[PDB]
């Protein structure tokens, strides 16, 4: 579930960091 | 059969009239409600009728918004009437809008399937009108929040564009929070993805830059698969935002550490033959910093649209260009003096 996933990345403060990771895979 | 109802004129005196229509038929469904298409029995004209379930106690955001609006690049609300709700505290509002089967989406998808690109003339014409409508609705503090190719109606002979489907539109009031998961994924501004709730109508400009970019490329520029993939798609072009940019988008988002990726050249995002000024304009629309995006009016006045302000200009089919300079005070309010640049001395009456 991506909304939740997004909601967590945003709450946790790992949105940019996570997106970059995916950017490299 | 021929349906007849008592309706109120969208723009005009609050006194009802009868209104008969026919050849009614559903053309759209969803959470919002239902949409039909029909023909007016005394006007012949075809129209769309959006039927929404509304709570009697409150007003209807969409209805209230469409009533202030009276612009040439915005779908006109012909009439509106009500229907018997089922649950005592509910009614069905019937917005009787204007019907145009053609959309910038269909057109764009047309050329795309034909493997070629949309003529620059049309890209300037469409984007231009899009901005005026934006400038106009924004002047009221109204944000559409759902700008995309599909919500842009076209007259195939006149080349006139109209913004439509204000189902997500809302009159924004600073200090009052707005839902952050709004707007069609591919067109959603970065700040919305970062959870901003204090955003401005400049999320409509980010969206417009996306439509523009789409017309130049032949397909949406940021086809994210989810909310996280949307940002990844954005990062692929703009790279990662700077802290200053993040602060700007969402003053309340914190990320202590993240790898910094630089942006790719706009000159390479698009095909080699892409007109430079379209790229230039696009770079001032697709910015991370909301406050840095050009305003609709500033965009209408952009060098990319200079050819529309030329006296000789005509459509590829010899036809004249729609009304491009009939700006009103309302429409110019944000920066009245720009009026001298937007309105060619060859249009002054």
């Amino acid at each position: 579930d991506p909304h939740r996933l997004l909601q967590q990345l945003v709450l946790s403060g790992n949105l940019i960091k996570e997106a970059v990771r995916r950017l490299h895979s | 059969k021929v349906t007849t109802v008592v309706a109120t004129p969208g723009q005009g005196p609050d006194r009802p009239q009868e209104v008969s229509y026919t050849d009614t038929k559903v053309i759209g469904n969803g959470s919002f409600g239902v949409v039909y298409q029909a023909k007016l029995c005394d006007s012949g004209e075809l129209v769309a009728i959006k039927k929404v379930l509304q709570d009697k106690r409150f007003k209807n955001r969409e209805l209230q918004i469409m009533r202030k609006l009276d612009h040439c690049n915005i779908v006109r609300l012909r009439y509106f009437f009500y229907s018997s709700g089922e649950k005592k505290d509910e009614v069905y509002l019937n917005l009787v809008l204007d019907y145009v089967p053609e959309t910038v989406y269909r057109v764009a998808r047309h050329y795309s399937r034909a493997k070629q690109t949309l003529p620059v003339i049309y890209v300037k014409l469409y984007m231009y009108q899009l901005f005026r409508s934006l400038a106009y609705i924004h002047s009221f503090g109204i944000c559409h929040r759902d700008i995309k190719p599909q919500n842009l109606l076209l007259d195939p002979d006149t080349a006139v564009l109209k913004l439509c489907d204000f189902g997500s539109a809302k009159q924004l009031v600073r200090g009052e929070p707005n839902v952050s998961y709004i707007c069609s994924r591919y067109y959603r501004a970065p700040e919305l993805i970062f959870g901003a709730t204090d955003y401005t109508s400049s999320i409509d400009v980010w969206s417009a830059g996306c439509v523009l970019a789409e017309l130049l490329l032949g397909q949406p520029i940021f086809p994210g698969d989810s909310g996280v993939d949307q940002l990844v798609e954005i990062i692929k072009v703009l790279g990662t935002p700077t802290r200053e940019q993040i602060r700007e988008m969402n003053p309340n988002y914190t990320e202590f550490k993240f790898p910094q990726i630089k942006a790719h050249p706009w000159t390479k995002v698009f095909r080699p033959r892409t007109p430079p000024e379209a790229i230039a304009l696009c770079s001032r629309l697709l910015e991370y910093t909301p406050t840095a995006r050009l305003t609709p009016l500033e965009a209408c006045a952009h060098s990319f649209f200079d050819e529309l302000r030329d006296p000789n200009v005509k459509l590829p089919n010899g036809r004249d260009t729609p009304a491009l300079f009939n700006f009103t005070t309302q429409e110019l309010s944000s920066n009245p003096p720009l009026a001298t640049i937007l309105i060619p001395p060859h249009a002054r009456i």
